[PDB]
């Protein structure tokens, strides 16, 4: 069938969630691009570029408008009308990530928060901060934009959950319809707008370790791997995610094996998560 | 007549980046090059748990996370006077060594190929300039299409590999101040090297190859994009515990001399960045970070780093150029099949070619084939078992240092610690010191002057601007932190 156009913005973004994607294993990134979705507008990848780049995407939305899927990567900085970032130029005007998410939200189908930047504002928003740097949600509320917002947070997410939320949508809506289908995707989120089946489940509960945790036998080093990691700072108590089963990078590692989980998928990410390395 | 020509978004690179040129008589005589957009982690920093850093500061770029790991690590072993175990030493090498693979990958592949190359007709491949000066064969152009298709595959395999001892990738969790936190076992290293080996392949057979083969096509392109023809490399992959010998060894290079690198002559000025006024001439160790994003004549959220007063650039090819090493076997033939060039190490290729636009796609292709006897031989070194962390207190008062060379060049992380928290946090990187601005004597930046004279014959086709940023790999997230 025809592939959905999407636009990816990015705001106050590392382009880690966008690598992060270039890693899905099944689907390929390439088929992701050839036969899952239609990539219109992505700044990191595409041919084009400058003020074409931006007419291109405004030709695709006005064609397809109601239709298009909105993915931003990064935070929204408030600050200073908008200038802390600056997206693109076209006729003779600066567009700031303000003005862009407020001239596309309007009009996309669904607005995907892809990272826990664009879902909650993340690292640009931590103390310490001074950009007003806003999460996708809070923005469009406060700017009177209705259309339907879905958190696929992490830092990054894996490529799984952002492929496997786009899959979770279209099955909805070859069911039941654009409007209908997007309905049925946001019964299946958490409070935090998170999809059910990634973030369902807690880190600890389910985590390998959790027998030592239980009898307080914890590593004192790193590279002690028969330990909990507890003392050494692991916060898999406070995460909702599955990667003590999907694992990362084609499974050959995960956070809480290699080292500690630091929280990513969390809305308090990074401040309510730190220190990294205690309790 | 004058043409200004505004380029925003410029795409196919990583970040925010507007370029803004004047063409007359065919050629760029000016340029200006803003980075737009701005997060502040220097001060976001402030206050934390110092070992927080080296996952803080990952999120500056999720295409080069492992480079400012291994600048903030460095740092803090300085700062802690933590003692990385020797076999920590070579784990943190084969963590950042592999994303070099990738980063150097996804650059010409992802980034810079459908510069020379047309894609499927479908997005994101088009639509594009109406004339995109595409010269490829219909066969050569398929290679590249193949090509680009099958290092989707390599460059995720790369981050497999990082991930083994990493934990995940973007964004390691293997890396904190006393080493590493995994212990390479047996069996991960028969898994890392089953990768490396498909990696190897990809490179040596079709990678190196395909840039000198390409190359061949627009041998104009080694012509022009010279601009200053001055590099800096502050060396990077220690290869011992003595601190003495690294992979890449520290110069610069200027005018024409070598000489070495002292970086008490790094200076940042801001008059054409938005940063307060009272910041300009800061060397990193009192470095500040004041943002004013309404300051009048200012236009780049990056500072200008300027070494002894010069404008340098940085990357494989400053790299390669400083430390000269022999050629690899397939450039040398291919130097001579295609370009009747005799040549053995890297700068036989000569000041005019190796600083050009498509000089820069070459040093880094001949780069990535370097780095894979590095990986090799620490394959070879590393003992499978042997401890790679030890576990320091965290300092009341403290400084360090760490010097490194990310994969688009120069990279140093400054901490002080004080009360047992950052005090200052100072970076200063290398797309920082590539797409920066005017300094405070209008010394445009090294991108800038690489424009100027570069060939726009048609203004609704200006395609030579954007190719010559993308030889360089700009980072701008990186650039501005
Ligand atoms: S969520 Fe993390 S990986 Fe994604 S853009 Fe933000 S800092 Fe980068
Ligand atoms: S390692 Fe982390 S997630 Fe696992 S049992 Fe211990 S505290 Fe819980
Ligand atoms: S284990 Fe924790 S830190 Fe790692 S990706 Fe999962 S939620 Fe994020
Ligand atoms: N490579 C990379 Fe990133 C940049 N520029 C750093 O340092
Ligand atoms: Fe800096
Ligand atoms: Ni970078
Ligand atoms: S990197």
């Amino acid at each position: 069938g025809e592939r959905p156009p999407v636009f990816w913005l990015q705001g106050q973004g590392c382009t880690g969630c966008s690598v992060t994607l270039l890693n899905s294993v099944h689907p390929s990134i390439a088929d992701v691009l050839l036969k899952v979705i239609s990539l219109e507008f992505h700044p990191t990848v595409m041919a084009w570029e400058g003020e074409h780049a931006i007419e291109h995407m405004r030709k695709v939305a006005e064609k397809f408008k109601g239709k298009f899927f909105l993915v931003i990567e990064g935070s929204v900085p408030v600050e200073a009308d908008g200038k802390y970032c600056i997206i693109g130029e076209a006729n003779h005007h600066e567009i700031s990530m303000v003005d862009a998410l407020k001239e596309f939200g309007p009009n996309a189908a669904a607005v995907l928060a892809v990272g826990t930047c664009a879902a909650y504002g993340g690292i640009p928003a931590a103390e310490g901060s001074e950009t007003g740097a806003t999460a996708v949600s809070k923005f469009l509320g406060d700017n009177g934009i209705k259309t339907p917002v879905v958190n696929i947070p992490g830092c990054p997410p894996h490529p799984d959950w952002i492929v496997g939320t786009v899959v979770l949508a279209l099955d909805a809506i070859k069911k039941n319809g654009l409007e209908g289908g997007l309905a049925e995707v946001v019964k299946v989120l958490d409070s935090d707008g998170r999809p059910t089946p990634f973030f369902g489940r807690n880190i600890h509960e389910n985590c390998p370790y959790l027998d030592k945790y239980d009898e307080g036998v914890m590593s004192a080093t790193f590279t002690d791997k028969v330990g909990c990691r507890y003392d050494l700072g692991c916060k898999g108590p406070m995460t909702m995610a599955d990667c003590f089963e999907r694992k990362w990078n084609g499974g050959v590692n995960w956070c809480v094996q290699n080292a500690v989980c630091i929280g990513c998928v969390e809305p308090d990410f990074p401040d309510g998560k730190s220190p990294f390395y205690q309790a | 007549g004058r043409t200004t020509i505004a380029i925003d978004p410029v795409t196919r690179i990583e970040g925010h980046l507007k370029a803004e040129v004047v063409v007359e008589n065919g050629k760029v005589v000016d340029a200006r090059l803003s980075g737009g957009m701005y997060r502040g982690f220097e001060t976001i920093l402030r206050g934390r748990d110092p070992r927080d850093a080296s996952q803080i500061v990952q999120r500056i770029c999720g295409v080069c996370p492992t480079a400012h790991s291994t600048a903030s690590v460095l740092a803090l072993d300085e700062a802690f006077g933590a003692k990385v175990p020797n076999n920590g030493r070579i784990t943190r090498n084969l963590i950042f060594g592999a994303n070099y693979l990738q980063s150097h990958i996804l650059h010409f592949y992802h980034l810079s190929a459908q510069d020379f190359v047309q894609g499927p007709d479908t997005a994101p491949f088009v639509p594009r300039f109406p004339k995109s000066d595409l010269r490829l064969s219909k066969e050569l152009n398929k290679a590249g299409v193949d090509q680009y298709i099958e290092a989707l595959e390599v460059r995720r395999i790369c981050h497999e590999m990082v991930a083994l001892f990493g934990g995940r990738m973007p964004h390691v969790q293997g890396q904190v101040v006393g080493g590493a936190t995994e212990i390479p076992t047996k069996e991960k290293l028969v898994e890392y090297a089953a990768r490396f080996k498909k990696v190897r392949d990809f490179v040596e057979q079709k990678y190196v190859p395909v840039v000198y083969t390409i190359g061949s096509k627009y041998k104009d392109m080694f012509k022009v994009g010279q601009g200053f023809k001055a590099a800096l490399c502050v060396g990077a992959f220690p290869l011992d515990n003595s601190g003495k010998k690294h992979l890449f060894m520290p110069g610069v290079y200027a005018k024409g001399k070598d000489m070495p690198f002292d970086p008490s002559k790094i200076k940042e000025y801001v008059k054409y960045s938005w940063f307060a006024e009272e910041t300009t001439g800061l060397n990193y160790k009192e470095g500040k970070t004041i943002p004013a994003p309404d300051k009048a004549g200012a236009y780049s959220f990056v500072k200008a780093p300027r070494y002894d007063g010069l404008s340098l650039e940085v990357g494989p090819l400053a790299r390669m150029w400083v430390n000269n090493p022999e050629l690899s076997p397939v450039g040398k033939k291919l130097l001579k099949d295609l370009f009747g060039i005799s040549a053995k190490k890297f700068r036989d290729l000569g000041e005019e070619a190796a600083f050009s636009l498509m000089g820069r796609h070459v040093a880094r292709a001949e780069e990535t084939y370097y780095m894979l006897g590095a990986i090799e031989g620490w394959l070879k070194e590393i003992k499978a078992g042997e401890d790679t962390v030890v576990m320091p207190a965290v300092p009341a008062s403290a400084e360090g240092t760490g010097f490194t060379e990310a994969p688009r060049g120069s990279l140093l992380h400054y901490v002080k610690v004080k009360d047992s928290k950052i005090d200052n946090y100072q970076i200063v990187s290398a797309s920082l010191w590539n797409c920066n601005p005017r300094d405070d004597m209008g010394q445009r930046g090294a991108v800038e002057e690489a424009l100027i004279g570069i060939p726009v014959d048609d203004i609704q086709n200006p395609v030579n601007v954007a190719r010559l940023i993308r030889a360089f790999d700009p980072x701008l997230g990186c650039a501005v932190h």
